[PDB]
């Protein structure tokens, strides 16, 4: 029981790489998702998540606007899209994942199963 | 008529510590959590036993709200079904528990300089409370080990415990402001709507 | 158990309310509480206080309450020692919760008062 990530490198301004991220278990029915990005050992910020059933989804506000998520069901391979590359992007990307299901919004570092390795991109 | 006082209990000057927490009932008021529950104005909103957007077509006879302030990390206690500390002795929610838990962070007002060590919690007693039960007493429990019988002494200590906060703590130890919003349906009529 | 300093000493009358006091270190959430001994004896309860500032146990000896400070500010714990007790001298310590768990220790000094008339 691990987490698998693909996918990074590098891109300037202007650009794009897809984060997607895949949980290889069967408890993805009771599992939230949820994103994180802090290189230099940073605490970490809220980026996206999506409510477990669905219909609602919620982000950072510096993130709107460009960042989305969406949900699989194929290979549980929950995808977010990453474009308007800045200077702050060049961090570590986290595939954080929240707990057993439960009715509402997390928004804070009180629990998590996993830590990712993720990718970081470099703008020069 | 009139919107319910959920307002009120959101904006209280004062909150209750985990050991006497105060219940004050909803009724003869009509709630509209469609402003608030998108507002994101909270950190926590699970609703065990009922989604937040089905229960605006449902009318709730009774409503209990109960408040508390506890740790950023002490907030896996209050969930249903679970085995802890404050669970035991402090304060426990049934199985049976349809309401919305609701939480924020109070660095601004709770924790500041100088040092806050109002608080309170209770680690000693003989067995589990039973859930939505509070019992408040100044007795002083002793270990079987080494009885006093009259006396706090060897083997013999007060069941309250002094809770601090200060802003140089981490994230961890960060004052949260909890809320809890019970609801329950009954054969009698009920004044409560969403 | 590093520095925690107190005073006491004298012998001038008995039978009043003359007070003893004491200092403790940077304590925080840490409950603090006089004890005194007898001869022949040890550990012998007299008063335990909280750390809210509003928290106060008294002995049986003394009667319901009586005067008890305590600056946060300053750090300082007092003890309530009114009626003078004529066999009610020995050596007092300011010890805090060390038979408790979250307070470290404190036994590293001790004060005496031997008023009488
Ligand atoms: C809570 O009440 C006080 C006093 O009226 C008010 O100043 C404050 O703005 C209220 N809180 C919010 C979030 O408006």
């Amino acid at each position: 029981v691990q987490l698998v990530e693909s996918g990074g490198g590098l891109v300037q301004a202007g650009g794009s790489l897809r984060l997607s991220c895949a949980v290889s278990g069967r408890t993805f029915s009771t599992y939230g998702m949820a994103w994180f990005r802090q290189a230099p050992g940073k605490e970490r910020d809220f980026v996206a998540t999506i409510t477990r059933s669905g219909e609602t989804t919620l982000y950072a506000d510096s993130v709107k606007g460009r960042f989305t998520i969406s949900r699989d069901n194929a290979k549980n391979t929950v995808y977010l899209q990453m474009n308007s590359l800045k200077i702050e992007d060049t961090a570590v990307y986290y595939c954080a994942v929240r707990r057993d299901s439960s009715w509402g919004y997390s928004r804070d570092l009180f629990e998590y199963d996993y830590w990712g390795q993720g990718t970081q991109v470099t703008v020069s | 008529t009139n919107l319910c006082p959920f307002g009120e209990v959101f904006n209280a000057t004062r909150f209750a510590s985990v050991y006497a927490w105060n219940r004050k009932r909803i009724s003869n008021c009509v709630a509209d959590y469609s402003v608030l529950y998108n507002s994101a104005s909270f950190s926590t909103f699970k609703c065990y036993g009922v989604s937040p957007t089905k229960l605006n077509d449902l009318c709730f006879t009774n409503v209990y709200a109960d408040s508390f302030v506890i740790r950023g990390d002490e907030v896996r206690q209050i969930a249903p079904g679970q085995t802890g500390k404050i669970a035991d002795y402090n304060y426990k929610l049934p199985d049976d528990f349809t309401g919305c838990v609701i939480a924020w962070n109070s660095n601004n007002l709770d924790s500041k300089v100088g040092g806050n060590y109002n608080y309170l919690y209770r680690l000693f007693r003989k067995s589990n409370l039973k859930p939505f039960e509070r019992d408040i007493s100044t007795e002083i429990y002793q270990a079987g080990s080494t009885p006093c019988n009259g006396v706090e002494g060897f083997n013999c200590y007060f069941p309250l415990q002094s809770y601090g906060f200060q802003p140089t703590n981490g994230v961890g130890y960060q004052p949260y402001r909890v809320v809890v919003l019970s609801f329950e349906l009954l054969h009698a009529p009920a004044t409560v709507c969403g | 158990q590093v520095q925690l300093v107190e005073s006491g000493g004298g012998l001038v009358q008995a039978g009043g309310s003359l007070r003893l006091s004491c200092a403790v270190s940077g304590l925080g959430a840490h409950r603090v509480g006089w004890f005194r001994r007898a001869p022949g004896k040890e550990r012998e309860f007299v008063a335990a206080i909280g750390a809210n500032g509003g928290n106060t146990n008294y002995l049986d000896s003394v009667k319901g309450r009586f005067t008890i400070s305590r600056d946060n500010a300053k750090n300082t714990i007092y003890l309530q020692m009114n009626s003078l007790k004529p066999q009610d001298t020995a050596v007092y310590y300011c010890a805090a919760r060390d038979i408790e768990t979250a307070e470290y220790t404190y036994w590293g000094q001790g004060t005496q008062v031997t008023v009488s008339s």
